[PDB]
């Protein structure tokens, strides 16, 4: 139960490590909500 | 050359540590420089033959339009060395006839 | 016969090194051309960063 | 066995100076050909170019 994540042009092919750098701040508190 | 062959290196076939071949066919597939929504549609497949034939598909229909890009490009390089080439040529004849007749 | 075959060789061969010589000092020649400009820009492009 | 070898490299080497030196004269017999001649195989290949 959380917010959608902004893809923003961003493919992540399965077993792949990518890197996601969306322009948005409100992410961020997304990602401070999880830690 | 897209990536690196040294993760090919890691994960051969014949090691055994291959444990999950379809992760393999996906990390493949990610080489493809086709459209997410082509993902999405070789995601729809569900039957392995049908999704690997998927992203063969794809790879080779990448795999033409480079090929077209490339052979397009050696043409047109070999067009300039058939053109300088016989200047020079010609710039031979004229330095045998400056000084020479 | 076969000494004038190794004249024939020979005669035949002073005629090819001579088209080689021509050739490669021609290209040289050319070379000694565009090498000069290579230099000449040189003193250009020295010049326009400072003067 | 050395005056043997010594007198191996005399006869060999007099017969090859006669064959050096036949070949040179002969070689000259043919420079004797005019240099009118090579104007004209330049001249030729003055022809043959591209065009």
């Amino acid at each position: 139960h959380l917010p959608l994540i902004a893809i923003t042009r961003n493919p992540v092919f399965p077993r792949f490590i990518k890197i996601i750098e969306v322009k948005n701040k409100k992410l961020v508190e997304l990602l401070r909500r999880k830690v | 050359p897209l990536y690196r062959e040294s993760v090919l290196q890691m994960m051969q076939a014949g090691q055994r540590v291959v444990d999950n071949p379809i992760y393999l066919s996906d990390m493949g597939a990610a080489l493809t420089g086709a459209e997410s929504h082509e993902l999405q549609d070789v995601l729809e497949e569900t039957n392995i033959p049908k999704r690997l034939y998927k992203a063969l598909s794809l790879l080779k229909k990448e795999f033409e339009l480079s090929k077209l890009q490339q052979r397009l490009g050696r043409e047109v390089e070999e067009k300039i060395k058939q053109t300088h080439r016989k200047y020079l040529l010609q710039e031979q004849l004229k330095i045998i006839k400056k000084e020479l007749g």
